[PDB]
């Protein structure tokens, strides 16, 4: 008879279904992080900084 | 002869004989008139604990 398993009865957002909203703070993370290794890899080459 | 709120059951009808009832029986709830005052907190619902 299950329709569905509700679970929720308050209606507040939760980790997971807040979960896709982090991924976008762990993409600028991640693509940050590659800048500053392209800058760290670099600074081997310009002979000036 | 008894006489109270006696609820007439097959058990007791083994062991004593019962009148035509005169009330009928029934279940209900008593409840407290409804305080839909918001929750002292209800401005922390928004998000999950």
């Amino acid at each position: 008879y299950s329709s569905v398993d509700t679970k929720q009865k308050g209606g507040a957002l939760d980790i997971k279904s807040f979960a896709g909203v982090f991924c976008i703070l762990a993409a600028g993370i991640v693509l940050s992080c590659f800048i500053a290794m392209l800058e760290t890899w670099w600074n081997k080459r310009k002979g000036s900084r | 002869i008894g006489i109270s709120a006696l609820t007439i059951t097959p058990d007791r009808e083994n062991v004593v004989d019962f009148t035509t009832r005169y009330m009928d029986y029934s279940v209900g709830v008593l409840l407290r008139r409804a305080e839909k005052t918001v929750d002292m907190f209800a401005c922390l619902a928004p998000f999950d604990l």
